[PDB]
RNA sequence: UUUUUU
């Protein structure tokens, strides 16, 4: 090791860094806050009506080709259905304890009577955009007033 | 806000409370945060059995703050810190299995409190079971089963 | 393949879908299942920000999708899943975007194109209306009216325009109820209307809360629709039914993100206290933008508040929580993502310098100072300069950290210290010491003015001229209250001097009425080195002695301890190794320095010991060669040890071991001193030693032609000096006595001759007169033998 | 294993669960096993659980659920336990209909009036299958001191036919009678 | 939730002093699983985990100094050694008898590490270089260079392609092996590194520095995927498990942890050591672990896929 | 582990023995015949006294098994043996109540 | 004074 004395000597004389006057601290810097909560409106993707199912054979069945059929089990979801044509499931998940997901029918209980027959492809309803807009949220006593916009 | 405000080493004592399946008292050495943190947590179970029997609920306070039997605090204080099983024997008369039974039951319970704090919101009580569980089960009382090996 | 897809595990269908590939390569459904994969791939490492392997996944998929599309072109999903792949790389921060698409997909198949993001957005958009062409469906009318909306923001986002982008928003509303008048019975188009209806374009808020409303009637399960109320009011100043919204929201999802952050800019706006942890539990669940941001604020906040350090919330959430490592990974993230907001940079900045990152920090600050050229506020462009200037000097560099301080009105007290400090560290003292007193001019808080004072002293001491530091630092005592640092730096400037008059005196001044200095480490060393001044060379180790029971703790204490062992007083070999011993085994990272002076003492004690293994001098030198191989001491140590273990090996008398390494040590030591910054006497010493040990062991071991050439080379690199010709003396005059001859008086007298040129070395006198016994000149050896004697006695 | 669908054996004890994975690992195949710590193979076809773990990932859909054919209940007669006999029928109560139904008994005398419950909770049929006269009878005797140096004298008081016999339980009232804590 | 870790087999007293590396590897196409450990000694042992315990098998040794760095080859039966004693002498795995010797000062050799196809064992210099051997072949083809210091950690990909390595003072510099061009340095630590790893696949590369915290990189640009610091005082070498999903650690605070990469967060704690854990591997279809320490132990844990 | 190979020879067992694993062995042997359960200082109900009776006869190993009970107290008042050691095991109830 | 599980 080097004698004490020079030891001394680099550890004070060799420059004025080591001094408070030159650290991290001893600025006393500010920054500036800005909020953006518009970043936080979500717009969520419809999922794709259709497959390329097979075909078969009627005898001996082959697979002649491949035709698009429309799928018919969408818009059903693991937290909002309870039957077993539902999505699997986020991912590989806790097995038990989990609130926000639905149970399998149980099994005395079928409870499935509806027709609803319209089953229109051009079912445009001819909705009214901007006559009588409804500005109560579904539980509150009141909504807010925004100006119409001409 | 009574669990948050303590050390990992003390809420783990101070959950022992509803698992233990002991007979049952208090004690004279120990700390104040935990002398005092019993009694919070006493208050608590009172206040939940006077809006349960105030209902048409039959179960009396005295019945529902009966459950809660400390006893086990000291014990599981000193065993989270480092000291081995053979002290633990020495200082309290509770049978040897009664006791790993219980700290087995309590290892299982501060991780389903890491897994309900980060859904409530709460990142100081998930760093705090997150560590209270990893410090609780080191040795004899977590030897894997011969059978399951 | 299909099956493991559908249930994640994403990869393993890859692998599946390849192999089917390999065989059969037209085969439609095993291309389009190789899209899908890397599609839900790119999606998921979006949800990451990591943006670059996204667009790599992406120009994969339509890669694959375009394969697909050549054989049948027919069926509406697959020109659909193209308008998704492309439409996905929204803000993805342009000049990440270059996409290689080629062939059907732009018209004419003509060889490749590179698409940047506004062309890429536009072929989704006609990917999604040539697929709706031939299969008319709402879902597919909503999406195209989500495209339309995209590429319209992407526009006004980089402020290319305004108002000339009116009927692309048009078309989107128009696709958008459409879709929803369609099939007016689903919560998603009613929501999706309801986004685009209140851009900043549109401006539509009545009917974005009855679309909203709409949606959250559709299906009562629906975090997304209450969320978007809650952004609604909460930008239209009215918190608390805001604060309703974000809480139903919570309430069906304990864990969407967008509804957290929310809660986390209510609690900020009131003013709450737990909005600290509300951001922090929003990094925790994932990672968003707003949310990154909010949390940065917070730690640099906190720490710049110095009143915090008992707290608990200083201490157990900043130090325990590990805040400012994961505050450094969100910016990182953040500044990747967004990347034209200079704030940013220099809150990274802050916290690289933190962790002592300095070259990151100097990155950060150069980035935020490109963005700040104009800007209507100039004060923090000016700050930029000098905090990256600053950092700058810290690492090399010093003329461009005189440069950047250039670029600046030189008027504020930081700017004329950092400019000194630069200016001190190239060079230019008399330009360092006139801006330091620039500096001393314009000063408040008088602690600056002892430390201005200081530093003067330095600066002009490096010139010469100790009577005027000495004089400035005196003036410096004769304020209110000195600071510690003018006591210590008048210490070593009366050590620099050999005269202990005034080092006395400042040290018993810094002793009197300093007790809040915590080092303890420092004025132990001081008070040493004064006593070694005087040559007392007894009284210091007694002094460390005292210091070490006074402080039974404090590692750094015994270590000293056992260094001024070896270094003074080396009859206590003993007790310094003990006290190595203690001082490695009070902590980890004192091992280097411990098990380095450890080793030494064990050399010099000899084999004092039961001939036990596991702990001679060899293995604890190489265990410290093993925790730090950087300095060169341990290398020469380790020589030293090789040659001690040959010796004692041959007094027991059972085989040399450990034979030829002396010259890869030396190359180590030499290659080690290089990179050493200053202690050149030490250096030196050190280096000089390391060449005389090594041609020693290469005589012992047998290969004295070794020695020769590594002689010889050293004096042709320098003119001779009397050492190093020594050597080459004794390795000339090796074979000769090894084999019985008369020497004749020429060479004898020319090597007595030799051995005066160096003198004031014991060895080489006793060296001559064993010589002088070889051939047998008795009465001559006495004289040389006492001639040793009396100078190792002086 | 042989339909390549999975099947669920639960038992209410903790320490009873253990040796049941030892010796279905041991005679066939995959035997994962689930209990309040130990999560041994979650990915088996023969998942090994206390009944609390099942009625916890049946009030969640848990995706297991889709791939059973037989749930093994073990020890159903510790449906009368006063603070547990709940599990027993929430469990019973909530699975769904594609899932076959096993239960292990104690010869309990109300077993028609048990799976006629069972029966037209789900709308199948079952069947109840009855046994005695176990392997290997057993002798009750009853061992009184006597002699305690070697003699050692049994008196029988039932005998492998059912038959109670009241001379054996008077004989050794009697050797009581002329002989008449730890030390003993 | 997690699953069962735990201990197979102890052995109490491997070599006479601390055991300083090892390696675990499959090399046969059959079941041979060689286990080979260097210490403070010129013992290189060869073991073998045969079917519950390890047996000794070699005791081969030739070197003179404590050996630093060990390797073992997937391909052939061949195995590697570097020591303080200047030699990088390669054995032989199926005679015990040595092949080769080559000299390197601590100038030219500190740590080890074979190629995917076993064909170049790259080691790490003091000025700052790469050198890479040539087995089989002779000496000293090509050198790497980056302009920096002692470098202490090397780690090829395992498709080839990237060879990264880590140096004292924190500096990490990623080549690629096609043609030997600098790709990217990052700044990384503040402290030496003496760990690195790939994964397989290699798109996610881990260092493990002297301050505690455990870098993930992405390799291919410049992310980091975040900082996990779960330990009490240096990290001495990280090993990644065969499929993706996690990563072992061993740190100077007597304790092995496991984390997985998905979320970054420690699963399971190993505290059975009782000195500095200097090295932990993994073995084939990653489902064991082997932990050499300070103590004179090595340590075979149980790590259900 | 050690008693299902028949290398230890006296286990001294309780209840927890008599529900909790399997393990069958040669002889049982009682001790009394009332056991405590909350406050009550009851007497064997038929249902427990058939598990740990009936774990008594090993399979083809032996012609029968003997259980041995041991009064040493008191007379074993044969009128309760009547009904402890023949009778109706229990009928099957239901403990259905509400939790939160 | 027996026994127990998320």
């Amino acid at each position: 090791a080097p004698d004490l004395q020079q030891e001394a000597e680099q550890l004070f004389l060799s420059s004025p860094a080591w001094l408070p006057l030159h650290g991290v601290e001893h600025s006393a810097r500010k920054w500036q806050r800005k909020t953006d909560p518009w970043s936080l409106l979500a717009v969520l993707g419809a999922p794709v009506p259709s497959d390329l199912q097979a075909q078969r054979h009627p005898t001996t069945g082959q697979i002649l080709g491949y035709k698009e059929v429309l799928l018919e089990n969408t818009n059903l979801s693991a937290t909002t259905s309870l039957s077993l044509r539902r999505p699997p499931g986020p991912a590989s998940q806790s097995l038990w304890g989990n609130p926000t997901q639905y149970p399998f029918w149980p099994g005395g209980m079928d409870e499935p009577t509806i027709t609803d027959l319209n089953t229109r492809e051009e079912a445009e309803e001819e909705i009214d955009f901007e006559k009588d807009l409804l500005t109560i949220p579904p539980g509150f006593k009141k909504g807010m007033d925004f100006a119409p916009k001409d | 806000n009574a669990l948050s405000t303590l050390r990992p080493e003390e809420i783990a004592a101070l959950l022992s409370g509803l698992v233990c399946q002991s007979p049952g008292d208090a004690g004279d050495q120990l700390p104040n945060t935990l002398k005092q943190g019993i009694e919070r947590v006493r208050a608590v179970a009172k206040r939940i059995g006077e809006v349960q029997v105030a209902c048409g609920l039959n179960q009396t306070v005295e019945e529902f703050v009966g459950e809660l039997n400390f006893g086990l605090v000291e014990v599981v204080y000193e065993w989270a810190r480092g000291m081995p099983f053979s002290e633990l024997a020495g200082l309290s008369g509770t049978p040897e299995g009664l006791v790993v039974r219980c700290i087995q039951r309590l290892a299982e319970m501060c991780r389903s409190l890491r897994g309900a704090a980060r859904l409530v919101g709460e990142p100081v009580l998930g760093a705090k079971m997150e560590t209270a569980a990893t410090l609780l089960r080191r040795d004899i009382v977590f030897a894997a089963s011969l059978y399951t090996q | 393949a299909a099956i493991q897809q559908i249930l994640g595990k994403y990869k393993e269908a890859v692998a599946q879908y390849q192999m089917i590939i390999k065989k059969k390569e037209d085969y439609v459904p095993a291309l389009k299942g190789l899209g899908e994969c890397h599609l839900m791939m790119a999606k998921a490492a979006l949800v990451d920000y990591l943006d670059g392997k996204a667009v790599d996944y992406i120009e994969k998929a339509l890669e694959y999708f375009t394969c697909a599309l050549q054989h049948r072109a027919d069926v509406s999903c697959l020109w659909k899943l193209a308008g998704d792949a492309c439409t996905c790389l929204y803000a993805v921060a342009p000049s990440k975007v270059n996409v290689h698409v080629l062939g059907v997909l732009l018209g004419q198949k003509e060889g490749k194109q590179v698409l940047k993001k506004n062309e890429l957005l536009h072929l989704g958009g006609r990917c999604y209306g040539r697929a709706l062409k031939l299969m008319s469906t709402s879902n597919t009318w909503c999406d195209l009216g989500i495209n339309y909306y995209r590429q319209a923001q992407h526009l006004a986002e980089t402020g290319s325009n305004m108002n000339d982008l009116k009927e692309l928003l048009e078309k989107s509303l128009h696709c958008l109820k459409k879709a929803v008048r369609l099939d007016s019975n689903n919560h998603l188009y009613w929501n999706a209307l309801g986004v685009v209806a209140c851009y900043s374009g549109i401006g539509n808020y009545a009917l974005a809360q009855h679309c909203f409303i709409k949606s959250i009637q559709s299906e009562q399960i629906n975090a997304v629709a209450w969320t978007n109320l809650g952004v609604l009011y909460l930008t239209n100043e009215n918190i608390e039914q805001a604060h309703e919204a974000f809480k139903m929201a919570q309430s069906l999802d304990p864990s969407y993100l967008m509804c957290w952050i929310g809660q986390a800019l209510i609690a900020e706006a009131v003013g709450s206290y737990d909005t600290m942890d509300l951001f922090r539990h929003t990094t925790e669940l994932n990672m968003h933008t707003e949310g990154a941001l909010g949390y940065a604020y917070w730690v640099c906040t906190t720490l710049q508040d110095k009143s915090n350090r008992e707290t608990e919330l200083y201490q157990y959430n900043i130090l325990q929580m590990n805040a400012i490592p994961a505050a450094q990974v969100i910016l990182n993230k953040y500044v990747e993502r967004i990347q034209n907001y200079a704030p940013a940079f220099t809150m990274l900045g802050y916290l690289n310098e933190h962790l002592q990152l300095k070259k990151e920090a100097a990155n950060a600050y150069q980035r935020a100072i490109l963005l700040l050229q104009t800007a209507e506020d100039q004060d923090t462009y000016n700050v930029a300069i000098r905090n990256y200037g600053r950092l700058l000097c810290s690492t090399g560099e010093y003329d461009k950290a005189i440069q950047a301080f250039k670029s600046t009105p030189l008027e504020v007290l930081e700017d004329i210290i950092g400019f000194a400090l630069a200016l001190f560290m190239k060079g230019l003292y008399k330009e360092s010491s006139k801006a330091y007193e620039r500096a001393l001019s314009i000063v408040e808080s008088e602690q600056d003015k002892a430390h201005i004072l200081t530093a003067l002293a330095i600066t002009e001491y490096k010139q010469g001229k100790t009577d005027v530091a000495k004089t400035l630092l005196f003036k410096c005592s004769i304020l209110k209250e000195p600071t510690t640092e003018s006591l210590q730096a008048l210490c070593a400037l009366g050590l620099a001097m050999q005269d202990a008059t005034l080092s006395k005196a400042a040290l018993n001044e810094l002793l009197k009425h300093i007790k809040h200095k915590d080092s303890n480490y420092q004025r132990c060393l001081l008070t040493s080195a004064i006593y070694a001044l005087q040559g007392r060379s007894v009284a210091v180790q007694k002094q460390i002695s005292k210091a070490v029971h006074s402080n039974p703790g404090d590692p750094a204490l015994w270590s000293l301890l056992s260094r001024v062992v070896a270094q003074y007083a080396q009859r206590n070999a003993k007790g310094g190794v003990v006290a190595g011993n203690v001082a490695h085994i009070l902590d980890s990272n004192h091992g280097k320095k411990a098990l380095l002076y450890t080793a030494v003492n064990q050399l010099a004690m000899g084999s004092s010991s039961a001939e036990d293994e596991k702990n001679t001098a060899l293995k604890t030198i190489q265990k410290a060669a093993l925790l730090s191989p950087g300095d060169p001491a341990i290398w020469a140590g380790l020589m030293a040890a090789c040659h001690a273990d040959d010796k004692l090996a041959l007094v027991n008398n059972t085989q040399p071991k450990r034979i030829d390494l002396y010259l890869a040590l030396l190359s180590a030591v030499s290659a080690s001193i290089k990179d050493e910054k200053f202690f050149e006497n030490y250096n030196q010493s050190l280096e000089k030693w390391s060449l005389s040990q090594a041609v020693t062991g290469l005589i012992d071991t047998g290969r004295i032609s070794e020695a020769e050439t590594l002689c010889t080379k050293n004096l042709k690199s320098n003119p001779d000096q009397p050492a190093v010709i020594l050597l080459l003396r004794q390795v000339q005059c090796k074979p000769l006595l090894e084999s019985q001859k008369p020497l004749p008086d020429a060479v004898l007298e020319e090597l007595q001759k030799t051995v005066m040129s160096n003198s004031t070395s014991v060895p080489a006198w006793q060296w001559l007169a064993h010589v002088y016994q070889s051939q047998g000149m008795m009465r001559a050896a006495e004289m040389c033998y006492r001639k040793s004697l009396q100078l190792a006695s002086q | 294993q042989k339909h390549m669908t999975r099947t669920i054996y639960t038992s209410p004890i903790k320490a009873l669960s253990n040796q049941k994975f030892r010796d279905f690992r041991n005679t066939f195949g995959d035997v994962g096993l689930l209990t309040g710590d130990v999560q041994l193979h979650p990915e088996a076809s023969c998942l090994i659980m206390t009944t609390e773990i099942l009625r916890s990932m049946l009030y969640s859909g848990s995706d297991v659920i889709r791939d059973l054919e037989w749930v093994i209940f073990d020890e159903v007669h510790y449906i009368n336990d006063v603070e547990r006999g709940v599990v027993w029928e929430e469990v019973l109560i909530m699975l769904p209909d594609h899932v076959s139904i096993i239960l292990l008994s104690a010869t309990v005398p109300n077993a028609l009036e048990f799976a006629d419950w069972i029966g037209r909770l789900k709308r199948r049929q079952i069947y109840v299958i009855s046994t005695v006269t176990r392997p290997v009878p057993l002798e009750h005797y009853l061992f009184t001191g006597n002699s305690s140096k070697t003699q050692g004298e049994l008196f029988l008081l039932l005998d492998s036919r059912g038959a109670f016999h009241t001379k054996g339980y008077y004989a050794a009232v009697e050797a009581k009678k002329e002989r008449m804590g730890p030390a003993q | 939730m997690t699953n069962q870790y735990g201990i197979l087999f102890k052995q109490e007293q491997a070599h006479d002093d601390a055991i300083w590396s090892v390696a675990w590897g499959t090399n046969k196409k059959e079941n041979s699983e060689t286990v080979v450990t260097g210490s403070l000694d010129d013992l290189v042992k060869v073991w073998k985990w045969r079917d519950e315990r390890l047996d000794l098998q070699w005791s081969l040794e030739g070197h003179q100094l404590g050996v630093v760095s060990v390797d073992i080859s997937h391909t052939l039966p061949i195995a590697a050694s570097s020591s303080l004693d200047a030699h990088i002498r390669l054995w032989d795995l199926e005679n015990g008898k040595q092949i080769k010797s080559i000299d390197a000062g601590p100038v030219d050799a500190w740590t080890l590490a074979f190629s995917p196809d076993s064909q170049y064992l790259a080691t790490g210099t003091h000025v700052g270089k790469v050198n890479i051997f040539g087995v089989e072949s002779g000496k000293k083809e090509y050198s790497l260079d980056t302009r920096g210091k002692f470098i202490l950690s090397i780690a090829y990909s395992p498709d080839g392609k990237y060879l990264a390595s880590g140096a004292i003072d924190g500096i990490i510099n990623i080549f690629d092996i096609a043609t030997g061009k600098l790709l990217h340095t990052l700044e990384g630590h503040a402290m030496p590194i003496r760990s690195l790893t790939f994964s397989p696949d290699s798109q996610l590369l881990v260092t493990a520095s002297d301050d505690g915290y455990i870098k993930i990189y992405d390799v291919q640009h410049a992310n980091l995927a975040g900082t996990l610091s779960g330990h009490a005082s240096w990290v001495l070498n990280v090993a990644f498990c065969p499929d993706d999903t996690h990563f072992v650690s061993s740190s100077s605070d007597k304790s092995v942890k496991v984390w997985d990469v998905g979320t970054r967060t420690c699963v399971h704690t190993f505290f059975d050591h009782q000195d500095q854990v200097w090295g932990v591997k993994y073995n084939g279809n990653g489902s064991k672990i082997v932990s050499v320490g300070d103590d004179q132990e090595i340590h075979i844990y149980d790590c259900p896929i | 582990m050690l008693f299902s190979r028949g290398l230890v020879k006296v286990l001294f067992a309780t209840e927890t023995f008599a529900m909790g694993v399997n393990m069958p062995a040669r002889t049982v042997v009682f001790d009394s015949m009332r056991k405590h359960d909350g406050s009550t200082f009851r007497d064997l109900l038929p249902g427990e006294y058939v598990q740990m009776a009936g774990r008594a006869g090993r399979r083809g190993l032996d012609p029968t098994g003997t259980v041995i009970l041991l009064c040493k107290g008191r007379v074993p008042e044969m009128a309760d043996l009547h009904r402890m050691m023949m009778g109706k095991p229990s009928q099957l109830q239901s403990q259905f109540r509400l939790t939160y």
